[PDB]
RNA sequence: CGCCUCCUAAAAGGUAACGGAGGCGCCCAAAGGUCCCCUCAGGCGGGACGGAAAUCCGCCGGAGAGCGCAAGGGUAGAAGG
RNA sequence: GGCGACACACGUGCUACAAUGCCCACUACAAAGCGAUGCCACCCGGCAACGGGGAGCUAAUCGCAAAAAGGUGGGCCCAGUUCGGAUUGGGGUCUGCAACCCGACCCCAUGAAGCCGGAAUCGCUAGUAAUCGCGGAUCAGCCAUGCCGCGGUGAAUACG
């Protein structure tokens, strides 16, 4: 859900990027 | 020997994931394993394993030295 | 009797290196091998179950002999155990089954273990015997993951002619036993 | 933690004291503030009198917390219990 | 003991089957197939016993896992509650010891309530 | 208030008191007959779960165990398993 | 140094307990805002956070900026699970003189409770509820799941 920091979702959440969200 | 309560021995080998094939008397005349005495790290004397760094926790790093002396 | 190679091993490379080590005069003074004592206290089969028999199945596999059953001599309250039930089981191995399973055990069992650094050089009897406690029975060649139901362990009591405990440690290393620093 | 591009932060007054001990009779006993210092090989056999906010903690360093700061080895909480 | 002494199920892909070990996860999922040369759309019950004994030599090789690693963070605990770190003192009284508040909350650490007198 | 065991009871037997202590009014279809085999309690050391104490192994241990139920006598060269 | 304590008790919230779902890839569609010790296009290096070059924009011009739910295709097949993401170990980035007490974020490993919640109790009558994302003030950085706003999709029922 998006709470879990290792998918799209989550770090769309948190509003950040990385390997699970890039840019 | 009392006959009828005990499973008859056969001539058997056992062949290990590192191609061994070792010969002796069993119940199932073919076995199958995943490790033998032959490859097993703690017989072949160390065979240091995903871990072999000593855990290197002392201040074996040095940890740069850039800065003043 | 059947050519095992772990009984040609003692006669070949072990008795002469024993002798030289320790110097016996007599060809009889020399540590032999007696028996290997199997015993699994199971304790959960007193009346709860009659699951002897799954395990007596089993133990018959792994060393060709059908075991014995032990009965409880006495009724204890703390344990919820009556006297006369059956709580064990034990198997003998002598002559050229006690060499085979050793063999077995050296080779197919032992490296199976889970974190094996090697066996207790502090378990020895004190007057030349070895026992060792084992928590897994699935270790063994003829046991595989299909007929496995319940975890179940085992005490293995190995007996010998030494006399003491450093002509009985010099045997099993020889033999095969691989010990713990 | 601070980048490793950036070298390990040492206050530069507590490092002078173990300096000049290195080379000047190296044992004596040492009173800072610096909580936020890092430990350093260096230190290592000496004790330093580490503040909690309230008194000095005597603190004797050795190998196994050579990468710690000092402040983590002066609890500054009195707990026990409740009751 | 079929992979690093641990049964990974089966009918299950080979990806998925595989995070069943200790110190295995996702990502070491797919490194561990991509560096292998096996599918990971195959189930565990469908496998080549080259493949399977490839996967283990590698798997085994590669990381620590299962037993060893409880080895090394029950000593890295061990060795933060010895020398008597701030972290090592929270690890004794088995709370939180990334400095979350504990006023109210911190129940994993600190188990079931235990309700007193007010 | 009848019966059994020990003491009192004075080294044969017997011996009183509202003298000193305890039990019985059953039970077992094997807990009976015979043949064959076996030998304890305890202590020390070793052994997965498993401990004061389960089951297993080694050593010492002559009867301190056991013998359905009180006590006494008897008893492993068995009356015990 | 403390306001960050911690046998416990309460209020307001966030994330879930799954298939009208979760994950992965491609592909659409907004509004209102902010930006000169600033916003940062694009290119290069690292899985990544980010770092190194370096345009344009004092901004209906350039940037933040990717909207997300959606649509298409595939995987998972009823499990404490490809549900859930707490706790902890390790390796790092950035801000700051300085992240131990006490910051945020990335990656690897760990993968807790939770199977829809007792007595009880709350909001809401239409572009409302529900659900999805976006911006701003404070601000070096941020413990914002808060607050003030913005738009997307869009119900049920009111006898009395
Ligand atoms: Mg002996
Ligand atoms: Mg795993
Ligand atoms: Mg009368
Ligand atoms: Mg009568
Ligand atoms: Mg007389
Ligand atoms: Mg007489
Ligand atoms: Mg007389
Ligand atoms: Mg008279
Ligand atoms: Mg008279
Ligand atoms: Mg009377
Ligand atoms: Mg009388
Ligand atoms: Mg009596
Ligand atoms: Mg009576
Ligand atoms: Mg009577
Ligand atoms: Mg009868
Ligand atoms: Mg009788
Ligand atoms: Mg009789
Ligand atoms: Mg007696
Ligand atoms: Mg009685
Ligand atoms: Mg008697
Ligand atoms: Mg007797
Ligand atoms: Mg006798
Ligand atoms: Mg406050
Ligand atoms: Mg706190
Ligand atoms: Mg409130
Ligand atoms: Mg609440
Ligand atoms: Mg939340
Ligand atoms: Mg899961
Ligand atoms: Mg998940
Ligand atoms: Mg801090
Ligand atoms: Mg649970
Ligand atoms: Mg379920
Ligand atoms: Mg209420
Ligand atoms: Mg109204
Ligand atoms: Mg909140
Ligand atoms: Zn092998």
């Amino acid at each position: 859900g998006k709470g879990d920091r290792r998918t799209r979702r989550g770090k769309i959440w948190r509003g950040t990027y990385g390997k699970y969200r890039p840019r | 020997m009392k006959e009828g309560i005990h499973p008859k021995l056969v001539p058997a080998r056992i062949i290990c994931g590192c191609g061994n094939v070792i010969e002796t008397y069993s119940t199932k005349p073919e076995i199958y394993v995943e490790v033998c005495s032959k490859c097993h790290p703690f017989y072949t004397g160390q065979q240091r394993f995903v871990d072999t760094e000593g855990r290197v926790e002392r201040f074996q790093r040095r940890y740069g030295d850039s800065y003043r002396k | 009797p059947l050519d095992v190679a772990l009984k040609r091993k003692y006669y070949e490379e072990v008795r002469p290196e024993l002798i030289r080590r320790f110097g016996y005069q007599n060809v009889w003074e020399v540590p032999r091998l007696e028996k290997v004592v199997i015993n699994q206290g199971l304790g959960e089969a007193k009346e709860d179950a009659r699951i002897l028999e799954k395990a007596a199945q089993e133990l018959a596999l792994i060393t060709g002999q059908k075991p014995a059953v032990t009965r409880a001599k006495k009724s204890i309250s703390n344990f919820k155990l009556r006297k006369g039930m059956p709580i064990g089981l034990r198997v003998t191995l002598r002559r050229d089954r006690m060499w085979i399973f050793l063999e077995k055990l050296l080779n197919v069992a032992l490296p199976r273990i889970r974190d094996f650094r090697g066996l207790n050089p502090n378990s020895f009897d004190g007057r030349g015997n070895y026992n060792l406690g084992l928590r897994e029975q699935l270790i063994f060649p003829e046991i595989t993951y299909d007929m496995v139901d319940a975890l179940r362990g085992m005490d293995i009591a190995v007996v010998t002619t030494a006399e003491t405990d450093e002509e009985a440690r010099a045997l099993l290393e020889l033999l095969g036993f691989p010990f713990r620093k | 933690p601070r980048s490793l591009k950036k070298g390990v932060f040492v206050d530069d007054h507590l490092l002078e004291k173990v300096l000049e001990l290195n080379a000047k009779g190296e044992k004596r006993l040492i009173k800072t503030w610096s909580r936020r210092s890092t430990i350093v090989p260096e230190m290592v056999g000496h004790t330093i009198a580490v503040y909690n906010g309230k008194q000095h903690v005597p603190v004797y360093i050795t190998e196994n917390m050579v990468g710690h700061k000092l402040g983590e080895f002066a609890p500054t909480r009195t707990y026990r219990g409740h009751g | 003991a079929r992979i690093a002494g641990v049964e990974i199920p089966r009918n299950k892909r080979v990806d998925v089957a595989l995070t069943y070990i200790y110190g295995i996860g996702k990502a070491r999922a797919k490194e561990a197939l991509e560096k292998t040369g096996i599918n990971p759309a195959t189930r565990v019950k469908d496998l080549t016993e080259a493949e399977v004994v490839r996967l283990r030599e590698y798997v085994e090789n590669t990381w620590k896992l299962e037993g060893e690693l409880r080895a090394e963070v029950a000593a890295n605990i061990k060795r933060l509650m010895d020398i008597g770190c701030y972290r090592g003192l929270r690890h004794r009284r088995g709370l939180p010891v990334r400095g979350q508040r504990t006023r109210t909350n911190a129940r994993t650490r600190k188990g079931p309530r235990k309700t007193v007198a007010g």
